């Protein structure tokens, strides 16, 4: 377990933990057009 | 109106976050083993 | 050094990475409180 | 070099994570412009 | 008269587009150490 | 009587301008090598 080993594994989480922010941001965005639908073709229609 | 209900959305967004805060913790354990 | 150097750019990155990961979590506040706010009292005032 | 390749590998991830900061800035703005109609379209007509 | 984001959240979704490449990046030039 | 997340909203811009400073010092770092 060389520095340099122990730095690309560091990287390689670090890749990881963004890919995961990644996969977060793409659900935040499916729940921000629920909300945009809803209103839409829920609320509006209505009132 | 039965009513809004993001909360499987909402609850995979922290399921996830929490898995970067996971790899975010091994990332520097390890540059702590540098 | 600059496997030093490489060592606290990485370190750096994770702190701007766990930077983002709180804005996420409020992020999910945000939403959830238009949400409630729908739910609670445009919803009902609308049954009214 | 080795230390070459991490000094990039490390650039690029610093780029995947600003591309991610700007995704959320626009995030904010999406919520914010349903929070606005909200505020100033329905809530005033109910 | 209705909600319409799409145009920033069409946005966001090129911008993750780009930082996936970039995480490829990344990880290609790891894989070569 | 409205929505108020401007709080909220404007807690995430600073906690993502720190961590658009973070990136700053890390290719600060990046740049010494």
């Amino acid at each position: 377990r060389s520095d340099i080993e122990k730095l690309k594994e560091a990287i390689r989480d670090t890749n990881k933990a963004v890919q995961s922010v990644q996969s977060s941001i793409g659900n935040l965005i499916v729940a921000i057009k629920s909300v945009q639908d809803y209103v839409n073709k829920e609320i509006v229609p209505s009132i | 109106l039965d009513p809004i209900d993001i909360s499987i959305v909402l609850n995979k967004i922290k399921s996830q976050l929490e898995e970067s805060k996971e790899w975010i913790r091994r990332s520097n354990k390890i540059l702590d083993s540098i």
